C-alpha cells in the first residue's frame, strides 16, 4: 500500500502498479487489481519513500542511475543552450540533487526560510538527527553548489573533450570546439557569490512545500528526540531513526529512548517516584496523569493539585518530566498568571500562547502562602486558540489556590503526599542532571503512555482511583459551601413523596448556613441559580407548571438522622505490572 | 574518468570470482589501493593489462604488483644514492653494457636453454632524484627462471666489478650495495605502477639480445625501436606468458587512501618531539576525536620508543570526547613551538598547492569561492562566524599577542561586525601566494617543452593577470567574505560560548580552575569564551607589601571567632558560573564598614562576567523576566545603595536565592545599618545568612578614595580571592559541608527570633521533651499560639487555618510524624506555661597578622 500512495500524485499510476507488483511469485498482484482500485486518501508519504528505498538495500545501481539521470538533465541543459549556464538550470540540477534533503516555505512576513534534514554524518546542536532544521541561509547548499556540483562539471567536460576526440568531420570539431570554450567560460561561475546567490533565489521556487509550515507539529503523535523520531501511533514504540516525510521542527535533547530497559537507573527510578506513600492496591494514577504529557493536544480537560508536603517530591518530579520534555512541552508558568487578580486584565499575554503547542504547564513558585485561584482558571481550562492540558499545580504546602467556585469542576483533582535520617535533598539536587535518568523515565513515560493505550484509552474509564477522588471532594470539601448543605440536609429519598420547592431548598440552605457557618443577607435567585446547576441536577425535573420539581429526596433539619430506605447523595509482584 | 570506470567494471564485476585469501599461494596479481589479492587465469590477466595499459597511457594513479613465486621472468631492483641530484645520464651505451653483464651471469647459471633465443631487457627509471636518492628496474620478463636461480644471479651481479665501474661513472656512491638481494622474491611493480608516496618508474630504453648456444662468442643486444607498438604492462610483465614482443625462454628448474588531505597531517604530526609522552599521551588522540576515521592516523602515529601501542588498549577501545576539548588546532598549535620555519613552509607548499589546483582546474577565472577556501585554509585557526540571535553572521576573531587589543583580550575571541583583519589579510598575504602562483607559471615558461604547452601556459597567464588584481576590489573582497561565512561556520559557537564554570577571561589570559592550581592560560587553547574582564590581571598569588596591606585592612578589622573564614568564602566564588551552592547574605551591620569596600570592590574586580548593579526595587516590588537577566548571564548580584528607612520587601525571592533558566548564585545584600530588609516568612529559609559587622582608631579615607581605583589592589585582591577559592574547596567542597562557625548562625538566628513570630513561639514556648507523654494536637497548638500572643506581644483575632497549615510547614515537622491515623499531632515534646521551668530530661528548642589564614 505504501508505494502505492507514495506515487499515487501520478495521473496514470496503474501502469506502474501493474509494473512493479506483477513480479519470486507475484502471480498478477495475486488478482487483487489494487484491491479492485481502492480510494484514495490525504496527503500520505510521497516519492521520497521510494527515494529512500534505495541506496542502502542496492546503493551501487542506485547511485549509478542517479548519477546518469544527473549528467543527462546536466547535458541537455548545455546541449540545448550552447555553452553558458545560468541560475535556472543549476536550481534544477540542485533541486534534482536534494529534493529529499531540503524544503523552503513561506511562514509569516513574506520571507522564505529553508528547512534542511540532518544526517548522522553532519555537525549538529545536540539531537536534530532526523529531523528538519531552520537555516536562516542555506550553508550546505552554497557549500554543495561550489564542491559537489563540480564534479558533474568535471563530468560534461570529460563528456565533451571524448567527443572532441572522435572522427568526424570538421564542423562538429569546430562546433565542439567552441561549446567546450564557452561550457569553460560558464564553468567557474557556480563559485561566484552573485552567481550562488541568484541560484538559491531561483531554487526557492522549486524546493516549495507549501504544507510545510502549516503542518509541521500538528501531529500529536510525534516526539522529538535525541535519537530521531518517537512515533506512538503503535502500540510499541516505533522510534523512527532513519529517513522519514514527518516534518517536525523541534525536539528534545535528552529523551534518547532504548525502550524500557530494567537496568540499575530505571530500577532506582521505580523505587524512587513511588514505595515512599503507602498506596492502596497499587495506587497509581498520579504519575498515570504525569503520563500523556507526550501528547500535544485534543486530550482530557483534567488539572491536578499537588500542594501538600513540605520536604517531599514535590518539586523533583514536576522538575525531572520538565526536564525530560524541552520546548516539546515544558512552561515555567509563574503562577500570577492565574493568581494575583488577572493582571493588568489581559487575557492576550502568556496564557494561551505561551502553552501553544505545549502539553505540560506547572506552577511551583510562591506568593506569599494564599491569594486566589478563580481568575481565568474557567475560562482556559474549558476547550474554547487551540486546547491543550496536563498542568499540574504544586507551589508550596500552604494552600494559596482557595477563594469561592462552585461551578461543580469535576475536571479538577486534588492531591498529597502523605511522606515528606536527613532530608536527602541530593535527588533534587545533582540526580535530576543526569542524562541516563532523564533517559530512563522518559521510557518509563513512553511505557505508562502505552499502558493507558492499551487497557484504559481515556482516565475516565479507568479502573476507579478511590485517594484522589476521596482528597478531591476533599478539597470540595474545603469549597463546601452549598456542596457541603448537599451532601448534608440534601439526601437521596425515593420512596418519599415529598417534593421541594425552590424556595424551600433555598432557605433550608440559608438555615444551614446561619446555623452553620456565619450570618450574612441572602438572595434567593441567586441560590436557586447556584443549586441549580449541582450534584442535585440529576433529581431536579420539570414540573407541568412550567417549574422545576426536586423529587425522589429528603431535606434534614436540626439534629436529623438518617432514615432507612434513604441513601446518601496490594499485589505480591511490583507494582508496575498487570493490576 | 573513462578507462578507470572501465577497469573498475572490470575488477568489481568480472574478476571479483579470482580474489584469492590472504597469503595464498594463487596469488599473482595484488591491487594494493583495493587491498585485493587475486589469481588470474593468462586470459583474464591480458584483459587486465589492456585496461591497466589504457589507465597508464593517461597516467591514471595505480598500485598493482605481481607475485614473482617459484619461476618467472628476472627483476633487477637498484636503489642508488648518487654524487648530486641531477638524474644520471645512464645512455644506451652503459645500459647495453650492463644487459651483457647481466647475461653472462645468467649464461654461467648453466639454466639457459640450448639453441637460439631471444631475450628482452627494459630499464624503466625513478622519474627524479629525492635527496640523492635515484633507482632503476632492469626487467628480463621472458626469461622465466627457478627463484634458486635468481638468488644466485643476483649475489653474483652484487660482486660483478665491470657493473660498479658502470655505476660509479654515472656517480652512484653505493654501487657495492645498490641491487637489492630480495629482487628475486619482492613483489615487483607493474608498469606504470607505484607505492602510493612514489611516482611510477618510465620506460626509457629496451634492449633485444640474441643468445646461440651453437655461437656462445656472438651476443648482439639489439636495442627495441618501436617500443610503444606493444601493450608495455602486457610485455614488461614477469609472469605473462602470451606477450607479442615478449615471448618465454623456459630455463632447467595498511590501507591509507588520504586523498592527499591527510597527508598535511602526517606532515605537521612528524616534526615535534613527542614520540613518547608521559604528560600528553591523551591529549592527541581526543584530538583527533573529530577526525571520523581515526584508526589509520593512530596507527601510523603511536605504533613506533615501540611500547606495543600501550598493548593495544587503544585508549579503552576508542574512548568518546569528554566534551569539545580539542580539535586539529591543538596538533596545528603543537607546531610553531619547536619547528616554526618548517611549519610555516609545509604550510605554505599546501596553501600553493590548493591554489594551484584552482588555477589550473578553472584557468585564468579565479572566483569567490576559490579565495573563500584558501582563506579557510589559511586563517581557520582564528576566525569563526555564528547566526546567533537575529541570523546575521556575526564574526568571533582570536586575538594573538602580535596585535592591536581593546585593553585585555589577549588570547579570547572578540566580537566583529566586519572583519577587518581579513579584508587587510586577503590583500596582504594572499598576495604573497599570488606572486608565488605567477612565479611557478612563469618558471614553467622557461622549460624547453612544443608550442601548444607554450600557448597555453601564455593565455592562462594572461587570464590569471586580471583575476590577480581582482583580490583587492571592494565588491570581490566582500563576497568573498560573505561566501566564507559559509566556511567558517561552528553551528555550535554561541551555543557553547561562556557555558564553562571552571574559565575566566583575564587581562593576562584565561584563568581555568579545573583542578586545584591556577593555570592562567598564557597560549592557544581551543577553550571558546568571549567575555573577559580586564581589571582582574591575576599575578597568580603573591606575598608582596599590596597584597599584605589588602589582607591587613579588608580583614583583621572585623573580629570573628576561631579564625572564622566563611565570610569572605561567600564573598569568594563569585567567579563560578553557576550550579552552587544558594546562600545569600545580609549584611545589617556597621555604618562606615566594609560594606562599601568589600562589596564594591569585590564587584570592580569582576566586570560583565560577575556584576550586577541590582537596586532595591527588585526586592521591594509588592507583586512579582525582563528584571534580574543581568543577575542570570552572570554569577554575582549586590543592592549597595542605601535607599530607605523601613519598607517591607517579600516579592519573588522565594525563588530569587534558590535555583529554579540557569542556576545562579551569590547574592550579597547590604541596603544600610537602617532596619530595611524584613518581612515575615515562615518558609524556614536556612539558605539566607545575616552578618553584621561590628566596626562602626581611624576611618582610613584613602583606602575608600582612591586605592580601589589602583589597577595593582585590584589585581592583589583577586589573586587573594582565587587563593581562597581553592583554598575552600580542598578542604570543605561546597559551603554547606564546611566547619561550623557559632558568630555567623548565632546571628543568623538571632535574626530570625528578630523577625518574632514562629521561632520565638518554637523556641520559648516549646521544649523538646521525649519523656512527655501528653500527645498535643494542631489545635490545641493554635490555641496556645492565640493565648500567647494575645498575652506576650498583642491581642488579636486569629482564624485558625493559617497558623494551622504555618505550624504544620514550621521547623515542628520534624516532631509532626505521619501516624497510623493520619493526624499532625505532637510527639516528643512539650509546651510550657507563662513562668515555666524546663523539666529534667527536656531539651531548648588568636588573630595573628602573619600567616593570617587556614584553620582546622
Amino acid at each position: 500500500s505504501n508505494v502505492v500512495f507514495a506515487l499515487a500524485n501520478t495521473s496514470a499510476n496503474y501502469r506502474p502498479l501493474a509494473e512493479w507488483f506483477s513480479q519470486t511469485g507475484g502471480k498478477e498482484k495475486l488478482e487483487k487489481l489494487w484491491n479492485d482500485a481502492s480510494h484514495h486518501t490525504e496527503k500520505k508519504i510521497t516519492k521520497r519513500s521510494i527515494m529512500y528505498w534505495a541506496h542502502k538495500h542496492a546503493p551501487q545501481q542506485y547511485k549509478e542511475i542517479v548519477e546518469q539521470g544527473y549528467f543527462s538533465i546536466l547535458a541537455e541543459y548545455v546541449y540545448s543552450y550552447n555553452g553558458m549556464l545560468e541560475h535556472y538550470m543549476i536550481a534544477k540540477v540542485i533541486y534534482a540533487m536534494m529534493g529529499n534533503k531540503f524544503v523552503v516555505d513561506v511562514d509569516s512576513n513574506g520571507k522564505y526560510v529553508w528547512f534542511e534534514f540532518v544526517l548522522p554524518g553532519q555537525p549538529m546542536n545536540q539531537g536534530e538527527i532526523w529531523k528538519w532544521r531552520k537555516e536562516v541561509n542555506p550553508d550546505e547548499l552554497h557549500i554543495y553548489i561550489s564542491e559537489n556540483f563540480s564534479r558533474v562539471m568535471d563530468r560534461i567536460t570529460e563528456h565533451i573533450k571524448y567527443h572532441l576526440s572522435q572522427p568526424h568531420e570538421s564542423n562538429i570539431l569546430n562546433y565542439y570546439k567552441k561549446l567546450l570554450k564557452a561550457f569553460e567560460r560558464s564553468k567557474s561561475k557556480i563559485f561566484n557569490d552573485s552567481f550562488k546567490k541568484g541560484v538559491i533565489r531561483q531554487a526557492e521556487f522549486l524546493f516549495r512545500q507549501r504544507s510545510f509550515i502549516q503542518t509541521l507539529d500538528t501531529n500529536p503523535h510525534l516526539l522529538g528526540v535525541g535519537n530521531g523520531v518517537l512515533s506512538i501511533e503503535t502500540i510499541p514504540a516505533k522510534l523512527i531513526n532513519h529517513f522519514h516525510e514527518h516534518p517536525i521542527h523541534q525536539y528534545t535533547h535528552i529523551c534518547y529512548v532504548p525502550f524500557n530497559p530494567e537496568n540499575p537507573w530505571t530500577k532506582l527510578l521505580l523505587n524512587a517516584l513511588q514505595d515512599i506513600i503507602p498506596e492502596l492496591d497499587a495506587r497509581l494514577w498520579i504519575m498515570f496523569y504525569l503520563s500523556t504529557a507526550i501528547f500535544r493536544g485534543l486530550k482530557e480537560a483534567l488539572m491536578l493539585l499537588w500542594l501538600g508536603g513540605g520536604c517531599n517530591g514535590k518539586t523533583f518530579l514536576m522538575r525531572l518530566v520538565a526536564m525530560v520534555l524541552g520546548d516539546h512541552y515544558a512552561s515555567k508558568l509563574n503562577i500570577s498568571l492565574l493568581t494575583s487578580c488577572r493582571e493588568t486584565a489581559e487575557k492576550p499575554n502568556s496564557a494561551f500562547m505561551r502553552l501553544k503547542g505545549r502539553g505540560y504547564g506547572y506552577f511551583e513558585e510562591t506568593n506569599k502562602s494564599e491569594v486566589l485561584n478563580t481568575s481565568r482558571l474557567k475560562e482556559m481550562v474549558n476547550p474554547g486558540f487551540q486546547m491543550t492540558a496536563t498542568m499540574v499545580a504544586a507551589s508550596n504546602y500552604n494552600f494559596i489556590i482557595d477563594t469561592t467556585d462552585h461551578g461543580t469542576w469535576r475536571r479538577l483533582r486534588h492531591y498529597r503526599s502523605k511522606v515528606k535520617k536527613k532530608e536527602d535533598p541530593r535527588f533534587i539536587h545533582e540526580y535530576i542532571m543526569d542524562p541516563d535518568c532523564q533517559n530512563a523515565f522518559f521510557s518509563i513515560l513512553v511505557y505508562f503512555w502505552e499502558k493507558l493505550q492499551k487497557e484504559y484509552n481515556g482516565q475516565i474509564k479507568k479502573v476507579f482511583c478511590p485517594t484522589i477522588e476521596s482528597e478531591t471532594e476533599a478539597y470540595r470539601k474545603s469549597q463546601d459551601t452549598l456542596h457541603r448543605f448537599i451532601t448534608e440536609r440534601v439526601v437521596e429519598s425515593p420512596s418519599a413523596e415529598t417534593v421541594y420547592n425552590l424556595s424551600e431548598v433555598v432557605t433550608a440552605y440559608a438555615e444551614w448556613y446561619n446555623t452553620n457557618i456565619n450570618v450574612k443577607r441572602h438572595i434567593a435567585l441567586e441560590l436557586s441559580q447556584e443549586l441549580e446547576n449541582s450534584v442535585l441536577e440529576k433529581y431536579l425535573q420539570w414540573s407541568p407548571n412550567k417549574t422545576r420539581i426536586l423529587k425522589g429526596c429528603r431535606i434534614l433539619h436540626k439534629f436529623e438522622t438518617l432514615q432507612p430506605g434513604e441513601s446518601y447523595i496490594e499485589p505480591k509482584n511490583k507494582w508496575w505490572e498487570w493490576s | 574518468l573513462a578507462e578507470v570506470q572501465a577497469l573498475e567494471t572490470l575488477l568489481t564485476r568480472e574478476l571479483s570470482v579470482f580474489l584469492t585469501e590472504p597469503g595464498s599461494k594463487k596469488t599473482n596479481i595484488i591491487n594494493r589501493i583495493t587491498g585485493k589479492t587475486y589469481a588470474l587465469p593468462s586470459t583474464e590477466l591480458l584483459r587486465l593489462y589492456e585496461h591497466l595499459e589504457q589507465c597508464r597511457k593517461q597516467g591514471a594513479l595505480m598500485y598493482f604488483l605481481e607475485r614473482q613465486g617459484t619461476y618467472s621472468g628476472l627483476m633487477l631492483d637498484y636503489d642508488l644514492k648518487l654524487n648530486t641530484n641531477a638524474v644520471p645520464p645512464l645512455e644506451p651505451p652503459a645500459l647495453s653494457r650492463l644487459c651483457h653483464r647481466i647475461f653472462v651471469h645468467i649464461k654461467n647459471s648453466s639454466v639457459l636453454p640450448e639453441g637460439s633465443h631471444k631475450i628482452h631487457f627494459f630499464f624503466t627509471l625513478k622519474p627524479e632524484v629525492v635527496q640523492g636518492k635515484y633507482g632503476f628496474h632492469v626487467l628480463i620478463p621472458g626469461l622465466k627462471l627457478a627463484a634458486s636461480t635468481k638468488k644466485s644471479i643476483i649475489g653474483s651481479l652484487q660482486h660483478d666489478a665491470t657493473v660498479q665501474k658502470i655505476l660509479h661513472e654515472q656517480g652512484v656512491t653505493n654501487p657495492e650495495s645498490c641491487l637489492d638481494p630480495h629482487s628475486a622474491s619482492v613483489p615487483s611493480l607493474l608498469y606504470g605502477s607505484s607505492k602510493l608516496n612514489h611516482k611510477p618508474y618510465q620506460l626509457k630504453t629496451g634492449f633485444e639480445l640474441v643468445f646461440d648456444s651453437s655461437d656462445p662468442d656472438y651476443i648482439p643486444i639489439h636495442q627495441i625501436k618501436n617500443l610503444e607498438s606493444y601493450n608495455l604492462v602486457s610485455e614488461l610483465s614477469l609472469t605473462n606468458e602470451q606477450g607479442s614482443l615478449v615471448r618465454p625462454v623456459y630455463c632447467a628448474a595498511m590501507l591509507h587512501d588520504p586523498e592527499a588531505r591527510y597527508l598535511h597531517k602526517i606532515l605537521n604530526l612528524l616534526p615535534p618531539e613527542y614520540y613518547v609522552e608521559y604528560p600528553l599521551w591523551s591529549n592527541v588522540v581526543f584530538a583527533l576525536a573529530n577526525t571520523s576515521a581515526n584508526y589509520r592516523p593512530l596507527a601510523e602515529w603511536f605504533s613506533q620508543t615501540g611500547g606495543k601501542e600501550k598493548l593495544e588498549k587503544l585508549w579503552n577501545d576508542a574512548s568518546h570526547h569528554t566534551e569539545k576539548k580539542i580539535t586539529k588546532r591543538s596538533i596545528m598549535y603543537w607546531a610553531h613551538k619547536h619547528a616554526p620555519q618548517q611549519y610555516k613552509e609545509i604550510v605554505e607548499q599546501g596553501y600553493f598547492s590548493i591554489l594551484a589546483e584552482y588555477v589550473y582546474s578553472y584557468n585564468g577565472m579565479l572566483e569567490h569561492y576559490m579565495i573563500a577556501k584558501v582563506i579557510y585554509a589559511m586563517m581557520g585557526n582564528k576566525f569563526v562566524v555564528d547566526v546567533d540571535s537575529n541570523g546575521k553572521y556575526v564574526w568571533f576573531e582570536f586575538v594573538l599577542p602580535g596585535q592591536p587589543m581593546n585593553q585585555g583580550e589577549i588570547w579570547k575571541w572578540r566580537k566583529e561586525v566586519n572583519p577587518d583583519e581579513l579584508h587587510i589579510y586577503i590583500s596582504e598575504n594572499f598576495s604573497r601566494v599570488m606572486d608565488r602562483i605567477t612565479e611557478h607559471i612563469k618558471y614553467h615558461l622557461s622549460q624547453p617543452h612544443e608550442s601548444n604547452i607554450l600557448n597555453y601556459y601564455k593565455k592562462l597567464l594572461k587570464a590569471f593577470e586580471r583575476s590577480k588584481s581582482k583580490i583587492f576590489n571592494d565588491s570581490f573582497k566582500k563576497g568573498v567574505i560573505r561566501q566564507a561565512e559559509f566556511l567558517f561556520r561552528q553551528r555550535s559557537f554561541i551555543q557553547t560560548l561562556d557555558t564553562n564554570p571552571h574559565l575566566l577571561g583575564v587581562g593576562n589570559g584565561v584563568l581555568s580552575i579545573e583542578t586545584i592550581p591556577a593555570k592562567l592560560i598564557n597560549h592557544f587553547h581551543e577553550h571558546p569564551i568571549h567575555q573577559y574582564t580586564h581589571i582582574c590581571y591575576v599575578p597568580f598569588n603573591p606575598e608582596n607589601p599590596w597584597t599584605k596591606l589588602l589582607l591587613n585592612a579588608l580583614q583583621d578589622i572585623i573580629p570573628e571567632l576561631d579564625a572564622r573564614l566563611w565570610i569572605m568564602f561567600y564573598l569568594s566564588t563569585a567567579i563560578f558560573r553557576g550550579l552552587k551552592e544558594a546562600l545569600m547574605l545580609l549584611w545589617l551591620g556597621g555604618g562606615c564598614n566594609g560594606k562599601t569596600f568589600l562589596m564594591r570592590l569585590v564587584a570592580m574586580v569582576l566586570g560583565d562576567h560577575y556584576a550586577s548593579k541590582l537596586n532595591i526595587s527588585l526586592l521591594t516590588s509588592c507583586r512579582e523576566n525582563s528584571a534580574f537577566m543581568r543577575l542570570k548571564g552572570r554569577g554575582y548580584g549586590y543592592f549597595e545603595e542605601t535607599n530607605k528607612s523601613e519598607v517591607l520587601n517579600t516579592s519573588r525571592l522565594k525563588e530569587m536565592v534558590n535555583p529554579g533558566f540557569q542556576m545562579t548564585a551569590t547574592m550579597v545584600a547590604a541596603s544600610n545599618y537602617n532596619f530595611i530588609i524584613d518581612t515575615t516568612d515562615h518558609g524556614t529559609w536556612r539558605r539566607l545568612r545575616h552578618y553584621r559587622s561590628k566596626v562602626k582608631k581611624k576611618e582610613d579615607p584613602r583606602f575608600i578614595h582612591e586605592y580601589i581605583m589602583d589597577p595593582d589592589c585590584q589585581n592583589a585582591f583577586f589573586s587573594i580571592l582565587v587563593y581562597f577559592w581553592e583554598k575552600l574547596q580542598k578542604e570543605y567542597n561546597g559551603q554547606i559541608k564546611k566547619v561550623f562557625c557559632p558568630t555567623i548562625e548565632s546571628e543568623t538566628e538571632a535574626y530570625r527570633k528578630s523577625q518574632d513570630t514562629l521561632h520565638r513561639f518554637i523556641t520559648e514556648r516549646v521544649v523538646e521533651s521525649p519523656s512527655a507523654e501528653t500527645v498535643y494536637n494542631l489545635s490545641e497548638v493554635v490555641t496556645a499560639y492565640a493565648e500567647w500572643y494575645n498575652t506576650n506581644i498583642n491581642v488579636k483575632r486569629h482564624i485558625a487555618l493559617e497558623l494551622s497549615q504555618e505550624l504544620e510547614n514550621s521547623v515542628l515537622e520534624k516532631y509532626l510524624q505521619w501516624s497510623p491515623n493520619k493526624t499532625r499531632i505532637l510527639k516528643g515534646c512539650r509546651i510550657l506555661h507563662k513562668f515555666e521551668t524546663l523539666q529534667p530530661g527536656e531539651s531548648y528548642i588568636c588573630e595573628p597578622k602573619n600567616k593570617w589564614w587556614e584553620w582546622s
